[PDB]
Parts: C-alpha cells; structure tokens; sequence
C-alpha cells in the first residue's frame, strides 16, 4: 500500500499563467504513474500515463515528467476547461492507490 | 509406449500437507492436460480439478478451491498436486488422467490413466 | 451446476445377454464433452464412450453408445464376464465437472 | 468511438448485497480489461480491483477480499460488480473504467457515467 | 541524422507476436552510437562486419522491435527453432544484418506483474520468414468443433509474459531490435558519416 | 625424413585468432598427399602456385599459422581483403604466396553450454601491418575523455568471444585455418618434396 | 605459482547467509575465471557456478538460482560467494577454483584450501 | 541433466601394477572431460582435461582416452603416492556434474 501525497491541496493561478503540481510517493514506484482530472459533477478522464506519455486526444499544452518518488505535472496555457481536480495513481505493486487531489480555482 | 507412472502410497497426520506426482512418458505431453480425482474405498469418484500443461491455467472444484494447488514442470514433464488442511475424511485414492496426443492431433477425452495412490490421515 | 442422475443402482444379468446402463442429466449437455468410465474393483478406470457414440481404441465392439439430447444411454449389445464392474459417467462442460453415483452390475 | 452506460440509482438495506452491471460498446473485446473504482461523497477516488476476462487474472483490494466479485461475459460485452455485506459507510458513487492492451491493463482509459448506490433504512 | 531515437528510446515496445516494422531510408545513419546501450549486450551481426557498417550504403534498412524472455533470445537467429522462432518471428536462413538485444529490467518490470507483453502459444502451422499473425480466434487442439468456448482441447492461443523484477536473469525482459539490411538495383542512400 | 605436418593439423587445441600461433618447417622432405585424408570439404585455395603440383618443388623456408575463425570470416583470409579479421587480427601481404586450408571443426570446438576460449580483437586505433601480432589488452578510448583504465562510457573492451555452440548456423560454426607461407631466397633449398 | 587463500570457518543459524572470500595472487586478472565447488561432509563434490569477470557472464546451478551469487573484485583481486536463505543440509566444505584462459575456462586448474560451513543451533 | 557413473567403486592394487578406471556418461558429451585426484582431507588436483591433454606438472605415468559416453584413465606404473580418490567431470552444457568417486587402495 504505497502512500501517495499531493501538494499543494489548495492552488490558484491566473488565465494564461503557468501551473505546476508535484506528486510524491512513499517508496520507489519505477516510472508507473497517471494523472486524471475530474470536472465537478462529471466523470474523470485520463491525461498522462507512465508519468511521461500523454494520452491521445488531450490537448498538447499538458505536460508531465518524473523518474521516481517525485513526479510533476505542468500546464503551459490555462484555459477555462482546465479548472478541475487532479489525482495521481501508481500501478506498481498491488493495491493501486490514489492521491488526495488538488483543487484549482479562478483568482477572484 | 504412452504411460502414466504415479508415486507411492503415503501416510501423514492431520494438519500436515501431502504432495503427490505422476510422471508422463510415451506421448506428446506438450499439448496434453491432467485432472485429479479422489475415491475412497467403496465410494464414488469425485472431481478435484485440472490444469493445462503448456498454459498453466487451472480450474478447481467449488468445495476444495481453497485447499488445492496444481503445479507442473515442463523440463521433467511432471504433474504435481498438493492438498493442505488434512482431515480424517481425506483417505481416498488419487488418480491423474490425461488425453492422448500425436503432436499433431490430440485424443478427445481422458483415455490414459495412472495406477493410483492410497493416502491415510491418522494420528 | 450439472447433475447426471443415474438409475438403477444395481443390475442383475448373466453373460450372453444384453445390459442397459443409463446416465440421465438434469440440463443440456453437448455430446462432444461427456465420457463413460469403467474400473474393475480396485483398478483405475478406463475410457469407453466419448462423443456419446464413439468407441476408444481397444473398446470391444459389443458396446455401442446411444447419445440422446440430454439423457445419454449406453446399451451393452453383448456381455462377457469382463463387463461385470462398476461404471461412472462424467460431464466435461464449462461447469465444474461432476460424477455419477455409480451403477453396479452383477 | 467507444461509449459506456451504467445502471441507474440503487437503494438497498444494510443487511443485503448489491450487484451492478457495466455495459461496454465499441472496439475489440479480446484486448480489454475491466476496472472498478469507488468515489464516496466526502473523499477522493478509491480502488477496488482489476480483472482480465480473456487471460483470467482477477484481483481485488485487501480490504474487500471475500466481499467483492467482478466477472464479465465475452458474448454479452458487459461487466458485473457485486458487493456483499453492506455497511452504513458503503454509500458512494461507483465508476466503471476499462484498460487497453495497447495502452496499459492497469490504467483507466475510458470511464462510465457512474451509479449512485446508497444504503439506508 | 537518422531517426534511431524513436526506435531505441521508445517508452514501450510492442508485443512479440504483433511486432513493429519501421522503414529507414535516405539518412546518414551512424551505427557507432549503439555501442553504449548497456555495459553488456548482444550485438551479433550476420553477413556484415559491424566494424565496416559506418561506410557501406544500402537501399533500405528495416527495424523490428519487440520484447521477449531473457533466456529465449537465442532463438532470434537464422536456422534456429523453438517457440518464438516458429510461432511468432521467423528469421530467414539467407539473412544479412545485425541483431541487438539488451536487458530492460528497470523499464519493463512491475512488482504486481506486467501483463501487456504477450506471446502466441498454439498454431496449427509454423511461420514463414517475415510473416505476422495477429489473429486471436480460439485454437482447436482435438477433433470435435468447439465453436468458441474455452473448454479442453480448445484453448486461447495467446499467453502473457508475467514480468516481475524478482525473477532470475533467464526470465527477465529483453528488448530486441533487428536491423535487416539489403541492396537492390535501386541506388543506395543509407550511408554512414 | 618427413616434415611434421601431423603435429600442426592434428593438434588438440588451436590458438585464438588474435594471438595466432606460428611454426617453422625446415630440413625435411614434405609430401602433401598426407593432408588429403582430412575432412572432405576443406578449402585449398592457393595463391602463387597450383595446389596439385606442390610435391616436386624445393622451397627455401616454410611457415604455418593456425587459428580458429567463424564460417563467414574464412573469406577475409586472403590478400588485400578488409574487415575486422583482415585488419585487427591477421593481415596478409598483398604479394602473398602459399596456400590456405580451412575445414569445418564443429565436432571439436563447440560446446552445448558455449566455448568461450576463442576470442577475437574488435577495436584498434590502426590497421595491422602484414604479419603482425598484437596481444595487448588495453582499454580502447573511442572519444575524448581519457579512459584511465575504466570500461565505462566511450571506453570499450577490445576483445569479444566466439561463443561457439553446436546449434549455430553453418555460417557461425568454427573453422580451423592453416596458412602455409613458402618463399624463395638466396640460400639453397632446405625443404624439398620427393 | 598461483595460490588461492580463503577465509576462516563459519557457523551460522539456519535462517542466515554467508560470505566467503577467495584471494588469488599471481598472473593477470583479466584472463582469469572463478568457479565454486561444494563438497558434502561425507559425499562427493558438487558444482555450483562459474563467473568470468572479463566477459561479464555468470551461470549458476539449477537448484541454486536465486540463492547464490558469485562476484569478483578487480582492484582487490578477490572473489565472493553469497549464499542466502541457508538450510539444514547446506552444511559442507566450500572450495574456490580458478580457470585459466589458455587451458580452459570451465576446468578448475588451481584450488583454494577450502572453508567449512556449519549450520545448526 | 547428464548423469555420470564410474566403475569400479573400489579398486585394490599393489605398487607396480597397471590399473584402469572406467567412466560412463548417460548422454553424449563430445570430447569434453576432466579428471581429478583428491587425497584424504586435502584439496583436489587437476590431472587431465579434454580427456587426452595432460595438465602441466602431472607425471608421465598417467594417460587417458575416450571419445563419447565411454572414457578410461590408466596408470602405467603405480607409485606409493597414487592412492587417492578420483572424480570425473564433464563441461558440456550447464550443470557440470561430477562422478561418484572411485577409491583406490592397497592389497594386504
């Protein structure tokens, strides 16, 4: 039961800005990780898998990188579609856990 | 000549584990399969399970699925069956049965049979 | 999940005559996945009737299957003293494989 | 291309068991592996298990061992999730996801619409 | 240069039964770079000396990539037989080129177990050289027609390479890239620097 | 007073190609019919003299070099050829004289596990001079950073192994090679056939 | 000319592991191959494996895979044999051998004095 | 695996006599074989490899021969320093098995 921690749990930015999110594990999970975003009220959709490969159909502005125990997701251009909750998931060793999830919101 | 030569009778105690194997020779064993059945003296036969030789897929009975395992070794062309959680009512003759093969077309059904082993669980 | 009811439990005939074994199933079974086995007292069983009509190699011609829809049967068209033993029938279908109670011929 | 539909709202008593069906539509069915995920109203996503109907490997979470069964039929092109011995904390939203051989059997490429399953009295 | 980074540094490789095929032509291909793949790896070359591959010219060059078992890589050679050779990937006897294979423990292993690498198991006939088979219909081993059920004498033909880092060297994943050089009456373009 | 060709052709182990062996033949009568009882498929290409008429001749000095190479590398043993073997292990002069003998020896130099005793040089800074032996085993620096004696990045090991096996193809089975190097000098003949 | 010196006697609990050193002095280290042979207290010899540092190839016995690892140190010109997850019958006398490149890699030309391993309470 | 047996298990000889030790393999091992001698309580010693080649330093009284699945070792003239145990070994294919071990003794 490798524990995944996501920080920060509260994040806000501006339109056209650049955002980065980190995702830390407890043990070595090789290069197996994923990122989903769940718009409030809808179902999640995969964004990045293997921590580097971008799932087809997702816009090109998304990006991810990581080697082990430290993974990051960076979105170049912020769009009105980009405000949702983002989760991690590791699938090395059984009981593939999830993350706490990060909330994104507009800067009022 | 196709044959299944099986191990010898063994006697164990309750709570212990048993291990039985039968050696196959004389037919194409790379495409066969083996099932294990048990029969007490004067009782009807009961099906335990069966395993594919080249795939490793297993299928167990509903009653014994928690206390039976099936293992095979391609190098030694042998089938292994292990039964755990021994009880006094497990004294029965265990058989291993396989189809026949010619490496091109295998026989339909379980035709070739072993000799059977008598196992006793007492204390 | 598959039940093959067998009757009668016991049989009483003499050689030179013709005997009747019956394994009746409870549901629909395909004729390509059932067999019939015979063991002499203490011996391991041998395969006799697979495909519901087809003999194996070395099967004496005196046997010949019936193979109905869901109620298989095998009439012994000729007896020799060897044919006195116990008989069991098995289903090979997707459900967990089961056996019959066993018919005794005297 | 691929579309998935799940069942409707479900309500059941604490002393019973629930079975929910997931239907798949589109693509080859011999390269698919079905995964089920639970999302409670007041937390994040949680994992139960993954099955591979073609190759016959199925596994569940350690907590749910002996309590969750997932099975599918190749001809019906559907998936089934069954939960037994419900508790008052088991109410949640249950999502049906599926992998892909060309992707990974463990990731969730496409998701269903989720069924509201609540336990009350 | 020539796109070897897409063939040698890809994130994942295709399964052995559905192997990939890349056409390489009209490029300056420097084969000296490939000596740094691993501290120890296989670089058998058939029909061509690897030390003089940096000045020869070829009309076309083919690249085929897949993942196989560690101890089973010896079957990828002309005139060999086994399980991969005569069910998945057959190399012709009159083969010219090189084969490259290196261990991939840290990239294709999972503690839970990798199930995305499959190899075909049952076929009625073997494979001609350079021929693919991606059919997944249920195999028939006996006589009676099983019409699509996984009973006995009727099994699914594809198995899985359950890769896991705890395995021995013989069962470890190995990434293999096979270069298939050839010359025709057409002008050659693939020349080293 | 026959020459000792038996101890050259019937030896138990032939030397590696990179550290090839050398033998001197002199002061004896040499008849070449004895070696025709070898394996029936021995290549007997001879440069500068026809193979059949080697008996009634009076050479001055004769050498014999023996080693083991792959099946397809038997072509590289010829004057003017190029490749790995012709450059880094055994180089013949352009005006070479003498014959070459090569017969398959799969039954003597092949192990099921793998015969690792036969090596061959792979990397060198410059081509070999005609008839030059180099048995040095230093690390090859293929870049700019000095190796300093470590076999790391851009610092390879010059030697590999001919891991012979009986299941290999025809083109990778071992072949034993013996090269005779006759000559004519100012001194009179010391080895004459019948 | 070349003599091999091993470590001293070892006594270990059944659930442990052992490290045996083998220092060889003389000749060139590159053309050297180390093999390990184990002799039972009263039975014949038994082969374990072979290591060739120059080519980086290792091969172990059938039953000993996953338990024994043989490594060599170039700077210290020693050899090591790690046997993990010991058992009751593993007690024996352990020998260290050398294979010369000219003679044969698999054949043992030089032998160490041997070490004795005892597994008990 | 290749199972090798030796014969006879025990030999009784006197000084100056000629003895032969027979060694058989279950399968063909080509011409790869080795012979060793072990004194009681001492490390072994290599005698013959390739079944014909004599290890440097071994006296000339030893001699071996054999082609496949049948090998012999002969001592031309026995000496007081030749009473020991002798083992076969094949190095064709992995799991290089040894022999059962022939013990040679004195006649009283």
């Amino acid at each position: 039961d490798i524990q995944m921690t996501q920080s920060p749990s509260t994040l806000s930015a501006s339109v056209g800005d650049r955002v980065t999110i980190t995702c830390r594990a407890s043990q070595s999970i090789s290069s197996w990780l994923a990122w989903y975003q769940q718009k409030p009220g809808k179902a999640p959709k995969l964004l990045i898998y293997k921590a580097s490969s971008l799932e087809s159909g997702v816009p090109s502005r998304f990006s991810g990188s990581g080697s082990g125990t430290e993974f990051t997701l960076t979105i170049s251009s912020l769009q009105p579609d980009d405000f949702a909750t983002y989760y991690c998931q590791q699938y090395n060793s059984y009981s593939h856990t999830f993350g706490q999830g990060t909330k994104l919101e507009i800067k009022r | 000549q196709m044959q299944l030569v099986q191990s010898g009778p063994e006697v164990k105690k309750p709570g212990t584990s048993v291990k039985v194997s039968c050696k196959a020779s004389g037919f194409t064993f790379s495409s066969s399969a083996v099932q294990w059945v048990r029969q007490a003296r004067g009782q009807h036969l009961e099906w335990i399970g069966w395993i594919v030789v080249g795939s490793g897929n297993t299928n167990y009975a509903q009653k014994f699925q928690e206390r039976v395992t099936l293992t095979r070794d391609m190098s030694t062309r042998t089938a292994y069956m292990e039964l755990s959680s021994l009880r006094s009512e497990d004294t029965a003759v265990y058989y291993c049965a396989a189809p026949n093969c010619n490496s091109t077309t295998c026989h339909d059904g379980f035709d070739i049979w072993g000799q059977g082993t008598v196992v006793t669980v007492s204390s | 999940e598959i039940v093959l009811t067998q009757s009668p439990g016991t049989l009483s005939l003499s050689p030179g005559e013709r005997a009747t074994l019956s394994c009746r199933a409870s549901q629909s079974v395909r004729s390509s996945y059932l067999g019939w086995y015979q063991q002499k007292p203490g011996q391991a069983p041998r395969l006799l009737i697979y495909g519901a009509s087809s003999r194996a190699t070395g099967i004496p011609d005196r046997f010949s299957g019936s193979g109905s829809g869901t109620d298989f049967t095998l009439t012994i068209s000729r007896l020799e003293s060897e044919d006195f033993a116990v008989y069991y029938c098995q289903q090979y279908d997707n459900s967990p494989w089961t056996f019959g109670q066993g018919t005794k011929v005297e | 291309q691929v579309q998935l539909v799940q069942s409707g709202a479900e309500v059941k008593k604490p002393g019973s068991s629930v079975k929910v069906s997931c239907k798949a539509s589109g693509g080859t069915f011999s390269s698919y592996s079905f995964i089920w995920v639970r999302q409670a109203p007041g937390q994040g996503l949680e994992w139960m298990g993954r099955i591979i109907p073609i190759l016959g490997i199925a596994n569940y979470a350690q907590k749910f061992q002996g309590r969750v069964t997932i099975t599918a039929d190749k001809s019906t092109t559907t998936a089934y999730m069954e939960l037994s011995s419900l508790r008052s904390e088991d109410t949640a939203v249950y999502y049906c996801a599926r992998g892909t051989e060309y992707g990974d059997y463990d990731v969730s490429h496409d998701w269903g619409q989720g069924t509201l399953v609540t336990v009350s009295s | 240069l020539c796109p070897f980074d897409e063939v040698f540094n890809a994130t994942r490789f295709a399964s052995v039964y559905a192997w990939n095929r890349k056409r390489i032509s009209n490029c300056v291909a420097d084969y000296s770079v490939l000596y740094n793949l691993a501290p120890f790896f296989t670089f058998k070359c058939y029909g061509v000396s690897p030390t003089k591959l940096n000045d020869l010219c070829f009309t076309n060059v083919y690249a085929d990539s897949f993942v196989i078992r560690g101890d089973e890589v010896r079957q990828i050679a002309p005139g060999q037989t086994g399980n991969i050779a005569d069910y998945n990937y057959k190399l012709p006897d009159d083969f010219t080129g090189c084969v490259i294979a290196w261990n991939s423990n840290k990239l294709d292993s999972k503690v839970s177990g990798n199930y995305n690498y499959l190899y075909r198991l049952f076929r009625k006939s073997n494979l001609k050289p350079f021929e693919r088979d991606i059919s997944t219909e249920i195999y028939q081993a006996g006589n009676k027609p099983c019409n699509g059920v996984a009973g006995f004498n009727c099994y699914f033909p594809l198995r899985s390479y359950s890769f896991r880092p705890t395995y021995g060297v013989g069962h470890q994943p190995y990434r293999v890239v096979v270069l298939s050089f050839e010359l025709l009456h057409a002008p050659a373009t693939v020349c080293g620097p």
